[PDB]
C-alpha cells in the first residue's frame, strides 16, 4: 500500500528557515516525481512546487519566488521541504504527494500523506485565562439561558473544553479559536441549559492547554441582570 | 530506477 | 498561470440530489483535469483525473466531464460522505494549480438565529482588558452578519468571530464574535450592542447591554 507520512511541523519563529521531510513507503521513491502542496488554515488547496524523480529538475508556484527549495535523497528515499524566512501568514498544513505514474495510468498527486502543520509565531507557551460567560436576562430566550466560557490569551493550539466533567454535552458548541493581534488565541464554549436550573445546578467549565499544562476548571455563575 | 513520472518529466523537456 | 475557477462557491443539497460544479481553466487545458473531496482536517482525497476517468476505490455517483476550458463534476445521487468541500486542479503545465473550491453543505429549512450577548467579567475586567461576546445560535443558512456597535459607533478592527461545522443532527451552524477593547476605553462608554442580519430575520436583531448593569 502506498504511505506518505510528513514529518518535522511545529512551532518557529519569524525569519527562521524550517526543514520538513516525507518518508514513503510502498514504491520506489526513487522512480518517481514528488510534490509539495500547501493548505492555510481555512484557505484553499495550493501547489508549492514539484522535484523530477532524478532529481535534476525543480518547478515552483509562481508566488514562491526562490524563498522555498525542494530536495530529496534517493539513498535515504526522503522528499524536503526547505522554507527560508518565514512570515506569520506561512502557517499552514503541508502536504507530500507522489507525481503520476504512467504504467498505472495514475496522476500526478493520486496520493498523499496525512500533511504536517507548520505555525509561524513569535509567541511564547501560555495557559489561558478562563472567563465566564454569565447567564443573564441577556442569553434567554423562552425558558432556555446561554452560558459559556472566554478561554483567552494562551498558546499554540489546542485547547479542549467539557462542561462538568463530561455529563453535560447536550447543546453545547465550543467554537473554533481565533489569533489574536497578540499572537495568542482565544476561543469561546456555550452551552444552553433551562432558565430554572440556574438556581440549583452548578456549570463548570473544565479547560484543558496541555502544551501548558494548564487544567481550569471555571464556574459559571448567573448574573442579576 | 526507472522513470514513472513521464507527465513531469515530459513538462520538464 | 493558469486559473481555474469554480462555480458555484458554495451549494446545499439533500442526500439523493444530483449535484453539478464546474471548474473553468483560463486556458485550454485539453483533458488534464483532476478532481479533489476534502473533509475538514482530512487531506484531500482523488477523485477524478484525465477529466472523466473515476479513480480506484470512489463510489461511482461521482463522474467527470469536459475538455479544454469547461469542465463539470457531478454527483449523481449525493450521499452523506459526499458533504464536503471539491477543488479542480490541472496537471496540464507548469505550475500545477487548484480551483478555489466549493462547499456542499446540507439543506435545510431557513432558521433564524437565537441572539445573546455576554458582559465582560470581573475577574477580566480587574486584569485590564474587557471582551464581550455575541452568540448567534442554530441557524441556517450559514451566512450571517454581526455588527457592534458601542453608544451607536460602528467598531471596526476589535472583533474577531468564528463558526461550528454544520451540526450533524440539525443541520445548523453558530456563530461566536468577540469585541474586545481596552478597560480603560470600555469605561468610556455606557451601551454595548450587537446587531444580527440573516436571512431568517425580516429585520436585524439587537442585543445589547449597559456597562454597570
Ligand atoms: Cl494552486
Amino acid at each position: 500500500e502506498v504511505q506518505l507520512v510528513e514529518s518535522g511541523g511545529g512551532v518557529v519563529q519569524p525569519g527562521r528557515s524550517l526543514r520538513i521531510s516525507c518518508a514513503v513507503s510502498g514504491f520506489t521513491f526513487g522512480s518517481y516525481a514528488m510534490h509539495w502542496v500547501r493548505q492555510a488554515p481555512g484557505k484553499g488547496l495550493e501547489w508549492v512546487g514539484v522535484m523530477s524523480s532524478d532529481g535534476h529538475n525543480e518547478y515552483y508556484a509562481d508566488s514562491v519566488k526562490g524563498r522555498f527549495t525542494i530536495s530529496r535523497d534517493n539513498s535515504r528515499n526522503k522528499l524536503y521541504l526547505e522554507m527560508n524566512n518565514l512570515r506569520v501568514d506561512d502557517t499552514a498544513v503541508f502536504y507530500c504527494a507522489r507525481g503520476s505514474d504512467y504504467v498505472d495510468d495514475s496522476p500526478p498527486l493520486h496520493y498523499w500523506g496525512q500533511g504536517t502543520l507548520v505555525t509561524v509565531s513569535s509567541a511564547s507557551t501560555k495557559g489561558p485565562s478562563v472567563f465566564p460567560l454569565a447567564p443573564s436576562s441577556k442569553s434567554t430566550s423562552g425558558g432556555t439561558a446561554a452560558l459559556g466560557c472566554l478561554v483567552k490569551d494562551y498558546f499554540p493550539e489546542p485547547v479542549t473544553v467539557s462542561w462538568n466533567s463530561g455529563a453535560l454535552t447536550s447543546g453545547v458548541h465550543t467554537f473554533p479559536a481565533v489569533l489574536q493581534s497578540s499572537g495568542l488565541y482565544s476561543l469561546s464554549s456555550v452551552v444552553t441549559v433551562p432558565s430554572s436550573s440556574l438556581g440549583t445546578q452548578t456549570y463548570i467549565c473544565n479547560v484543558n492547554h496541555k502544551p501548558s499544562n494548564t487544567k481550569v476548571d471555571k464556574r459559571v455563575e448567573p448574573k442579576s441582570c | 530506477p526507472s522513470k514513472r513520472s513521464f507527465i513531469e518529466d515530459l513538462l520538464f523537456n | 498561470d493558469i486559473q481555474l475557477t469554480q462555480s458555484p462557491s458554495s451549494l446545499s443539497a439533500s442526500i439523493g440530489d444530483r449535484v453539478t460544479i464546474t471548474c473553468r481553466a483560463s486556458q485550454d487545458i485539453a483533458n488534464k483535469l483532476a478532481w479533489f473531496q476534502q473533509a475538514p482536517g482530512k487531506a484531500p482525497k482523488s477523485l477524478i483525473y484525465a477529466a472523466s476517468r473515476l479513480q480506484s476505490g470512489v463510489p461511482s455517483q461521482f463522474s467527470g466531464s469536459g475538455s479544454g476550458t469547461d469542465f463539470t463534476l457531478t454527483i449523481e445521487s449525493l450521499q452523506a460522505g459526499d458533504f464536503a468541500t471539491y477543488f479542480c486542479q490541472q496537471y496540464d503545465s507548469f505550475p500545477f494549480t487548484f480551483g478555489p473550491g466549493t462547499k456542499v453543505d446540507v439543506k435545510r429549512t431557513v432558521a433564524a438565529p437565537s441572539v445573546f450577548i455576554f458582559p465582560p467579567s470581573d475577574e477580566q475586567l480587574k486584569s485590564g482588558t474587557a471582551s464581550v461576546v455575541c452568540l448567534l445560535n442554530n441557524f441556517y443558512p450559514r451566512e450571517a452578519k454581526v455588527q457592534w456597535k458601542v453608544d451607536n459607533a460602528l467598531q471596526s478592527g476589535n472583533s474577531q468571530e468564528s463558526v461550528t461545522e454544520q451540526d450533524s443532527k440539525d443541520s445548523t451552524y453558530s456563530l461566536s464574535s468577540t469585541l474586545t477593547l481596552s478597560k480603560a476605553d470600555y469605561e468610556k462608554h455606557k451601551v454595548y450592542a450587537c446587531e444580527v442580519t440573516h436571512q431568517g430575520l425580516s429585520s436585524p436583531v439587537t442585543k445589547s447591554f449597559n456597562r454597570g448593569e
